[PDB]
């Protein structure tokens, strides 16, 4: 059933295509007639369902171009172990990383930019780094730069072998559609294969590498004094000095006698009191434990044998009683469209950035991540940004299915269909809870606010003047922390230190994650929160569900899935298309995870971060700010972005000083961007033709007719120097406050 | 193993429960009268050694 | 220029490219990235492959020989990396200086002589000389050519042309060589090769 | 800082009057719409046609003028 | 080749080409002649 | 043909055609429907050939230096198992006449030369013979089939006077090379549990065959 169905030399090597630009759409392969065409020429580069309509040389494409995308990752990684290796206090920072500042980049000397280069410590001039790539090395028992060095070598190496591998997967021997739609064997080999085996073998350097370098490095001893990671695996003495079980070898194992194992395989949940981070005992556990479960799941799709699930007859299988047909059709508007593939794993992907955003901070996996406050932070926000806009293109990429792949005469859906015929009801709902939550949510900071203003504090929503109290969250706090026991034996302790029950792990002078107490203030930003959410999936469901059609434009779909507009009639019927819906969501996904990162940052320096002295008295970076300030938006005017906000704009002259310049250039950006948000290219084309005849009458008229931006890039020029200006102001300001004051 | 222990015999016991029950009423080509292929006895002795697994240390935890 | 299409190639078994017709002296199909492909960039490649090879062989003598007649026939050359460094009759920046504008008239007449194939052959100054090249890159004149060599048969031109290139190209390999030697390797050359002589195995490139 | 909030000054001036004249004087018409003065001094648009027309009539000049007139005063 | 030329030529490429060679021409001149705020050559 | 371990796919592309075939293509990796690049059902014959070729090699001299070695009639400091010699320095290094990477530089070298040249005889056979190598390319023809060049210089003394005779003596040759290149595996697999030499791995089997299998050496080192 399953095969290897693969054409050779499709497509011919050559620079010929590179010569004439546009090659691949027709409007845009016959020249620039004005300069828009340019902006066409990057805009559909990688729309490859417009440049054809078979599927099988876009899936060629876009598999070629996930080889160049992996090659970049591989070159990235490969600059980041480098850097580590040459330009880094790494081999330094291991001495004493609770006081070194983890540094891995260095400027030049020229225009007094040498001041970036600052006293991180470890006798070494450069930038603060907030990556967490020395968290990492330590986590994987590196102990040195040779190490990295050959690791970026070995990047490097993988890096030009996806670049082979794309230019011969479309150019010399391309799969054809049959490959890519036999997803049963993707799907088996993927979980089975590539997060299983991959898994296991991180399990392996756990449990031979990084465990026994760990118990060294945690255990006072110097990184020149470490034995080599090989003198593990060719000497089993050494190994077995700290965990014994090593001298039976695989007789444990393969007798089910595991509980001899132990040393090195733990469950004993929370953070290593040494260093902050989890045990990494259970961490080797961890990834052996999901190398079962991935390898087990990824034998579940029939591939070419009697057995396994065909994924077809799992889908049909499932057909509610007033829910119709059911699943039926989903194979093959799955198998035959990518966007819709897009749409589900760049939402899952999102969400998954966000769950690991949440779950790196109160279960810090490394050594001295939890104590380097500006990497944690840094993470965090990170990661939240990257699965907001991972959702919000998930939109995108449903949108472009419903306009392009959506065929309900051929690739029929029933619960889409169902979807799409009470879609007013959807929006009409998530639009009357997003007004709800908005105000149930601000307009009791409103309340708070206007309260405190009229000198009525006794009326705020506080955890003073009336308890709002999170009795659900409480109530899974307290029963989180009380989970060693009854519920969850064999632990030894807490899953995690972020609850009511459990205690403070001092690390040095740091505190690194005692527990978070959930007072009014955390009700009221939390309901902000899917106040935030709500709206933005009105926005982009709206425009999913009505990208087709609606009362207003009933043709939608052939005008297209990017398009401004169907002219002022109607009242108006600007930005009805799922793009502009999108660019809209982007907004929001910007205003949901700015309060977000905002709510992690105060809520971490009042009540979780800080420095406890030997006596144990925990004083945290704001002073438990968050609970009585955290209620109004003038606390988060004043104590958290006027005050905290003492720490970027004074970093003139210091170390931290690009911080300050990106603050107000990031400003600056976001600004700049209302330019375009705001204005219409009408005005712009007419002062573009008034300077044309300025260029005209010097006989200056370029050929490539200046034309103003369209108004769907005008849209897309807004919303990316808008979301890269907030973004770039947030980054500055969280990473100067929180590496000063640290 | 040790084979003849409690562990060994509840483990063979269960690959061979699973194996009867692959090629009597199921749950590489045609080499038994039952259409047992390769693939599906490596199927059944693999999910034999899940549940031989399984039980092996639920007993081990608890009970023997 | 006779093309020969079955001439010995790089790569036996390939299928050597159509810009390579066989007919320049010395062209084994040698052109897998396409370099040339174009004919005005072949015929500059090919006056640069030339002066690459003429300036090599120089090169490599000059390093050579006084590495050769240094070592055992004795006399005294300070080095050819580190000659640079030595001082002279004339400051360093100056004799460059120098160098380049007398070196600067030949190359701009080789300029010439590309651009237009036949506009350098009057001496300006005694328009009576002449140099007698008809082929771009083989100027045959006396003070070039004094001893009537450079002309006779294109066969016997080719099979001597491709003698002087490939001459030229092992030149080329070899001076690189010896760069590479004297930075990987502290000494010079004729010493690296008798050390290689010593013990072929314990003297390469590999020190670990 | 005189001399470049002056500068600055003059900026906001010299570009809110760009943006009213120009608006003022494309009031009647220009190559993109040239017969403006027939559909009045406010309205929204003239459709996504000849590339786009968002923001083309001279109250839109207006519009984007008070922005800047309100970033010069600030 | 001449078609690899001709995406050489292209803005973008020769865009980048250009401006590296100018940055290049100003950082080493900021190197060699930094700080500088006036013109002191016959000032 | 018999057939072992034959899926129904297989049999319609393996046709008998094959040197020593048994219909054992259960992936299905000599499928020709497409199968460009290496994956292709000549490449894939030509390189279990090949590969069986060089384990019969290796099967044969990673145990001659303890087959032999033993018996006495090689010295003791080159008696060393295949993991021993040099190919492992994490595990130990003779101290041959050269460097052990200026030897990798002449294997390189030289089977470059050999290598390549086959690769050509590979893509156009017609070659090899058409260019002067040193006046030996007249018996590097690469007559009829790439795995099987038949010249003077691998095949001096005929054997294939008869297609039944060379076919008969490809199933030998690829049945052999199958059971090296198993015995291939063997050897690392033996090796990297149990650190010692393959044919100590079959004395100690042979001595008390109970306590030395894979069982009971389930323990590594
Ligand atoms: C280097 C050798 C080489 C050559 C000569 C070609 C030549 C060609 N390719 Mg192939 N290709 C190659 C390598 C090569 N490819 C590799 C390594 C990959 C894997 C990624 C691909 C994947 C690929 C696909 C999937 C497709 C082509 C296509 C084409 C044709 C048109 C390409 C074009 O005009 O866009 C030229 C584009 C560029 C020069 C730039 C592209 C971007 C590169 C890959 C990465 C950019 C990295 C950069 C650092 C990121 C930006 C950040 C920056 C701001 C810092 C042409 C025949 C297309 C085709 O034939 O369809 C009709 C097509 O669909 N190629
Ligand atoms: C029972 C074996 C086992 C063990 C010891 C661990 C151990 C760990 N897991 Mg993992 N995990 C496992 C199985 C396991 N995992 C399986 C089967 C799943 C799939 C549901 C997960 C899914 C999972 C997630 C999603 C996360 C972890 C995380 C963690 C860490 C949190 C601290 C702790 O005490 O964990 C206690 C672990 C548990 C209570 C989970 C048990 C799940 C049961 C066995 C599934 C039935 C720790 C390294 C966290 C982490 O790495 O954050 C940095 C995290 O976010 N685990
Ligand atoms: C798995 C991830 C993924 C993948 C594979 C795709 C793939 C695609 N998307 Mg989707 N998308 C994604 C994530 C993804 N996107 C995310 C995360 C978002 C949220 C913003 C979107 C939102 C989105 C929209 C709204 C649209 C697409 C479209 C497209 C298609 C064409 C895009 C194109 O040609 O632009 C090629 C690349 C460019 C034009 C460059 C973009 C320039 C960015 C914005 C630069 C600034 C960002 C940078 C980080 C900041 C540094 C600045 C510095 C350089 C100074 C293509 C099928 C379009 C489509 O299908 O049209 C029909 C479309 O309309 N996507
Ligand atoms: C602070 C600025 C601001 C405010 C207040 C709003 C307010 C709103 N937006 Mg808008 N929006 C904004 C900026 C803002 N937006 C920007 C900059 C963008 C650009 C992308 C958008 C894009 C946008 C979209 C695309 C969508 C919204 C939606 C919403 C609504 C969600 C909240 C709601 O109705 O709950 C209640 C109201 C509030 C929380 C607003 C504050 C009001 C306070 C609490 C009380 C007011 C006083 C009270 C009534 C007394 C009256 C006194 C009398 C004298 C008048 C609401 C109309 C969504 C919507 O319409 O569906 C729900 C939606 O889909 N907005
Ligand atoms: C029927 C006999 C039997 C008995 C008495 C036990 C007993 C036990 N099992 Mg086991 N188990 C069995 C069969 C059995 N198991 C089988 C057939 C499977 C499928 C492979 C499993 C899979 C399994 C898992 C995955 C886990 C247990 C766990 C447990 C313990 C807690 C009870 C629970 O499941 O929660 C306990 C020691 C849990 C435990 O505490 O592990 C230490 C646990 O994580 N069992
Ligand atoms: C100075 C450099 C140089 C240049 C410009 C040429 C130019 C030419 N050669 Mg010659 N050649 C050279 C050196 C050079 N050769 C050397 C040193 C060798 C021996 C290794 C050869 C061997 C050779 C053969 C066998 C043949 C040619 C041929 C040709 C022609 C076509 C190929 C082409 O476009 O080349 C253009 C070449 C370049 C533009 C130079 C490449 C520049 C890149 C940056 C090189 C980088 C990688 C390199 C390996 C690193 C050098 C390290 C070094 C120390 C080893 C052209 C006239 C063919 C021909 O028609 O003969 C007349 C032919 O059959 N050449
Ligand atoms: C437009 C506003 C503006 C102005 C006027 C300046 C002006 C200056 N900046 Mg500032 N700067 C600005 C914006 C501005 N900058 C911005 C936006 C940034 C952020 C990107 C910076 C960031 C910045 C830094 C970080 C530094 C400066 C520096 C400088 C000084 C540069 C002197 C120098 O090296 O030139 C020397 C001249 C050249 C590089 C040009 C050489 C041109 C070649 C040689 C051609 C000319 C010869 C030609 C053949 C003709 C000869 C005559 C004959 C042949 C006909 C100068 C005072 C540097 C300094 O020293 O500060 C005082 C410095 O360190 N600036
Ligand atoms: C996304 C990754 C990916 C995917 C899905 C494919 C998929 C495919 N490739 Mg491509 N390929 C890739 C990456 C990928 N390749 C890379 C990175 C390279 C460069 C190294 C190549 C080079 C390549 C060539 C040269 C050829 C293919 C071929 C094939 C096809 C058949 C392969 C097969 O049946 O397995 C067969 C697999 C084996 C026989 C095992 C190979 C043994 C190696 C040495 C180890 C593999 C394990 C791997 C490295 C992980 C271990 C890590 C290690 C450190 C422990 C199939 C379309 C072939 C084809 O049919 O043309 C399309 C073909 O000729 N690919
Ligand atoms: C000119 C030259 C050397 C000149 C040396 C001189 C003057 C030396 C002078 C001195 O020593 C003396 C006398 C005395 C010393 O005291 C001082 C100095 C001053 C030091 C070397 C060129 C050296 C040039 C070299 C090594 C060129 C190598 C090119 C290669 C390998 C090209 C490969 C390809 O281009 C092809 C052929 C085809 C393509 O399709 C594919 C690829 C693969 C790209
Ligand atoms: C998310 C992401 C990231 C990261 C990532 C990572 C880090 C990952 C990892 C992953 C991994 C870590 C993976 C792994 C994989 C592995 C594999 C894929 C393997 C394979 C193997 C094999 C296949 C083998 C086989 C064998 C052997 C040898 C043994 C026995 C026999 C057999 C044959 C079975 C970043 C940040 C960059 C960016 C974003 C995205
Ligand atoms: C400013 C603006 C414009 C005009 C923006 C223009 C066309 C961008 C300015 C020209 C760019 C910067 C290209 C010029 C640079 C070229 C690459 C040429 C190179 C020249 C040197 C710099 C190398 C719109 O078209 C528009 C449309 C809809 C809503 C809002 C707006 C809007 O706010």
């Amino acid at each position: 059933e399953v095969k290897i169905l693969v054409d050779r030399d499709p497509i011919k090597t050559s620079f010929e295509e590179w010569a004439k630009p546009g090659h691949f759409s027709r409007t845009i392969a016959k020249g620039p007639d004005t300069t828009t065409w340019i902006w066409n020429l990057h805009a559909d580069a990688h729309d490859f369902d417009s440049h054809t309509s078979d599927l099988e040389e876009i899936s060629r494409k876009v598999f070629s171009a996930h080889f160049g995308q992996l090659s970049i990752i591989f070159l990235w990684l490969s600059g980041m172990y480098f850097h580590g290796a040459r330009f880094s206090n790494y081999e330094a920072w291991l001495s004493d990383p609770t006081h070194i500042g983890p540094s891995a980049q260095v400027v030049w000397p020229i225009v007094g930019q040498e001041i970036l280069n600052g006293d991180v410590g470890g006798g070494f001039r450069g930038i603060q780094i907030t990556s967490g790539f020395f968290q990492i090395w330590r986590a994987s028992g590196i102990t040195s730069e040779l190490q990295l060095y050959c690791t970026a070598i070995g990047a490097l190496v993988f890096a030009a072998l996806m670049l082979f591998a794309g230019w011969f997967h479309y150019h010399k021997a391309a799969p054809k559609l049959a490959w890519f739609q036999d997803v049963e064997s993707m799907l088996n080999h993927h979980l089975a294969g590539l997060l299983g085996l991959g898994s296991l073998s991180w399990a392996g350097h756990q449990v031979h590498v990084s465990l026994p370098i760990n118990q060294f490095l945690n255990a006072g001893v110097d990184p020149k004094e470490i034995p080599l990671p090989h003198e593990f695996i060719l000497n089993r003495d050494l190994l077995a000095q700290l965990y014994p079980s090593f001298a039976e070898g695989a007789t444990p194992f393969f007798t089910l006698n595991w509980s001899k194992y132990s040393e090195f395989l733990t469950f004993r949940g929370g953070l290593d009191p040494v260093t902050g981070g989890l045990w990494l005992t259970d961490i080797a556990h961890h990834h052996l434990a999901i190398a079962i479960l991935f390898l087990i799941a990824g034998h579940m799709y029939r591939t070419n044998w009697g057995i396994g699930h065909g994924i077809k007859d799992i889908l049909e299988a499932h057909k509610g009683p007033f829910t119709g047909q059911g699943h039926k059709g989903l194979y093959e508007i799955l198998t035959t469209s990518w966007h819709a593939q897009l749409s589900l794993n760049l939402a899952m992907l999102g969400s998954l950035t966000i769950i690991v955003a949440h779950h790196m901070y109160s279960m810090p996996p490394y050594p001295y991540l939890a104590t380097d406050y500006a990497t944690q932070l840094s993470l965090f926000t990170h990661h939240m940004w990257i699965g907001g806009f991972l959702i919000v293109g998930a939109a995108a990429h449903a949108a472009i299915f419903m306009v392009r792949d959506y065929d309900p005469t051929n690739r029929y859906n029933d619960l889409l269909d169902r979807v799409l015929r009470h879609r007013d009801a959807i929006i009409s709902h998530l639009n009357w809870v997003c007004i709800f939550l908005g105000f149930h949510s601000f307009g009791l900071y409103i309340h708070n606010d206007t309260m405190s203003a009229l000198g009525r504090p006794q009326d705020m929503f506080s955890d003073t003047a009336i308890q709002l109290q999170p009795v659900f969250a409480q109530w899974i706090q307290n029963t989180h922390a009380l989970a060693p026991g009854v519920t969850a034996p064999g632990e030894t302790a807490s899953t995690s230190l972020t609850w009511g029950g459990g205690e403070l792990v001092a690390v040095g002078g740091k505190v690194a994650l005692l527990p978070i107490p959930l007072g009014t203030a955390d009700f009221l930003v939390h309901h902000i929160h899917a106040f935030t959410i709500h709206v933005t999936v009105l926005i982009l469901l709206k425009g999913v569900l009505f990208a087709r059609s609606s009362r207003l434009i009933p043709d939608k779909a052939n005008l297209g899935f990017r398009f401004p507009c169907d002219g002022p009639g109607r009242g108006g019927t600007c930005q009805v298309s799922a793009w502009d819906h999108v660019f809209l969501g982007l907004f929001w996904m910007y205003n949901a995870i700015s309060v977000v990162i905002f709510h992690f940052s105060w809520k971490m320096q009042s009540d979780v971060w800080g420095s406890i002295s030997d006596q144990g008295v925990v004083t945290h970076i704001t002073g438990g700010n968050f609970a009585q300030s955290s209620i109004t938006i003038n606390g988060w005017l004043r104590d958290f972005l006027w005050a905290q906000a003492s720490q970027v704009i004074q970093s003139y002259g210091s170390s931290l000083s690009a911080y300050g310049l990106f603050f107000l250039g990031a400003h600056f950006v976001w600004a700049f961007s209302l330019m375009f948000l705001f204005s219409g290219r009408g005005y712009w084309q007419e002062l573009i033709e008034s300077i044309v005849w300025a260029h005209n009458k010097l006989k200056v008229a370029p050929a490539t007719q200046p034309r103003a931006l369209s108004i769907i890039q005008g849209r897309a020029v807004g919303v990316t120097h808008y979301l890269l200006g907030g973004i770039a102001t947030t980054w500055a300001f969280f990473l100067a406050r929180i590496i000063a004051v640290g | 193993d040790f084979i003849g222990s409690s562990t060994n015999l509840i483990m063979v016991t269960s690959t061979t429960l699973m194996l009867f029950a692959g090629r009597f009423g199921l749950a590489l080509q045609t080499g038994d009268p039952a259409g047992f292929t390769l693939a599906d006895t490596l199927a059944c002795g693999t999910v034999g050694h899940i549940i031989g697994v399984g039980v092996v240390l639920g007993l081990k935890n608890i009970g023997a | 220029v006779a093309a020969d299409p079955d001439r010995p190639i790089w790569f036996p078994g390939s299928t050597p490219p159509e810009w390579l017709d066989g007919s320049l002296p010395g062209d084994f199909g040698f052109d897998p990235l396409g370099l040339s492909s174009d004919p005005d960039s072949l015929k500059w490649n090919v006056q640069a492959e030339i002066v690459h090879c003429r300036w090599a062989m120089l090169g490599a003598a000059g390093i050579f020989i006084p590495e050769f007649l240094t070592k055992i026939g004795i006399l005294n050359t300070p080095s050819w990396y580190t000659a640079g460094e030595q001082e002279y009759f004339t400051d360093k920046t100056t004799l460059f200086v120098v160098e380049l504008i007398l070196i600067g008239w030949a190359e701009g007449r080789r300029w010439a002589d590309i651009i237009k194939p036949g506009s350098v052959n009057t001496d300006p100054v005694f328009p009576n000389n002449k140099l007698t090249g008809t082929d771009v890159g083989y100027p045959g004149g006396l003070w070039f050519d004094p001893l009537g060599w450079g002309s006779g048969s294109p066969a016997k031109l080719k099979e001597l042309r491709t003698k002087e290139i490939k001459n030229g190209r092992l030149a080329m390999l070899a001076v690189m060589g010896a760069w590479f030697q004297h930075i990987y390797t502290g000494t010079g050359p004729i010493d690296n090769l008798f050390a290689h002589l010593a013990d072929p195995g314990h003297a390469t490139i590999f020190a670990a | 800082g005189d001399f470049l909030v002056h500068h600055a000054i003059a900026l906001g001036l010299h570009t809110t009057t760009l943006i009213l004249v120009k608006g003022a004087l494309d009031a009647r018409g220009s190559k993109l719409m040239p017969d403006k003065k027939d559909f009045g001094y406010s309205f929204p648009c003239d459709g996504p046609g000849r590339g786009g027309t968002c923001d083309i009539s001279a109250w839109d000049a207006f519009y984007l003028a008070v922005f800047w007139m309100l970033n010069t005063i600030g | 080749m001449r078609d690899l030329k001709t995406y050489l030529s292209v803005a973008p490429v020769l865009s980048t080409l250009w401006f590296g060679s100018l940055a290049g021409l100003l950082i080493e001149i900021n190197r060699l002649f930094p700080d500088a705020l006036t013109f002191p050559f016959f000032s | 043909r018999p057939l072992w371990f034959a899926s129904s796919q297989s049999l319609s592309y393996l046709d008998g055609s094959l040197p020593g075939d048994y219909g054992f293509d259960p992936l299905g990796l000599s499928d020709p429907e497409g199968t460009g690049g290496f994956i292709e059902p000549r490449w894939l014959a030509y390189g279990e050939i090949i590969n069986g070729r060089f384990a019969m090699l290796g099967a044969a001299g990673a145990i001659a230096p303890e087959i032999l070695g033993k018996a006495g009639l090689i010295p003791a400091e080159t008696a060393l198992p295949w993991f021993q010699t040099g190919v492992i320095p994490p595990a130990g290094t003779y101290t041959y006449w050269a460097d052990n990477y200026t030897l990798f530089v002449l294997e390189m070298a030289l089977m470059g030369f050999a290598e390549h040249r086959r690769l050509q005889d590979w893509y156009n056979p017609g070659s090899m013979g058409k260019q002067y190598f040193l006046g030996l390319e007249k018996g590097l023809a690469g007559s009829g089939n790439p795995a099987y060049p038949g010249g003077p210089f691998f095949n001096p003394l005929g054997f294939g006077k008869d297609e039944k005779s060379l076919k008969e003596l490809k199933l030998k040759e690829v049945k052999n090379g199958r059971l090296a290149m198993l015995a291939i595996l063997g050897y690392f697999i033996q090796g990297l549990v149990t650190g010692v030499g393959p044919y100590q791995n079959l004395l100690d089997h042979l001595a008390d065959p109970v306590n030395n299998n894979v069982l009971t050496s389930l323990k590594f080192h």
